[PDB]
């Protein structure tokens, strides 16, 4: 415990990051999007999460 | 004292160590010269003569790097080590 | 060093780093250095998620 108290002390942050308020999301191009020859969805799932 | 030799292995490896502490040091400190020696050649038409250009005389339209080498075995540049 | 440096970014992935090498061997220009690989790009704005 001391080991990692120590760390988030040195770090200079604070714990507080372990908390989320708002995920980001990578652009576009990296989840392609595809259609198919009926324009189907079928690119990474990425959109679907 | 043996037989000349033909191609891009004139002037010979050894001859250069002689010169340049390490081989290491020595590609740099011929690629900095031909990099010179183009920028003189791309100036050729008008500007500064600050780098000067070919020392030995070259031959019939001979790459950059080539003049370099064989002028460094020439003993004719001088550089400073790293920093 | 140099030769790698070139084989991984400069002849790969870096796109101005091709039109500019190109473009100064079409002309009598010295080869500008490499940039950033598009892969360490990539790598970031993907980690940064």
């Amino acid at each position: 415990r001391l080991k990692v108290v120590a760390a988030f002390q040195q770090s200079g942050n604070s714990p507080m990051g372990m908390v989320l308020d708002a995920v980001p999301v990578i652009p576009p191009e990296l989840r392609p999007m595809v259609q198919l020859d009926g324009g189907r969805f079928a690119t990474s799932d990425l959109n679907d999460l | 004292g043996y037989d000349t030799p033909l191609g891009i292995t004139n002037p010979p490896i050894d001859e250069l160590l002689d010169r340049v502490s390490s081989k290491y040091a020595l590609v740099i400190y011929a690629a900095k010269r031909a990099r010179q020696i183009n920028d003189y050649y791309n100036q050729l038409g008008e500007g500064i003569l600050e780098y000067v250009g070919p020392l030995v005389e070259p031959g019939l339209q001979e790459k950059p790097l080539s003049i370099a080498l064989r002028e460094i075995h020439a003993d004719l540049l001088e550089h400073t080590e790293g920093e | 060093a140099y030769t790698l440096q070139e084989l991984l970014t400069i002849k790969s992935d870096d796109t101005v780093g091709r039109v500019k090498v190109y473009e100064a061997i079409v002309k009598g220009e010295n080869i500008p250095e490499p940039g950033i690989p598009e892969s360490f790009k990539v790598l970031l704005k993907e980690l940064q998620s």
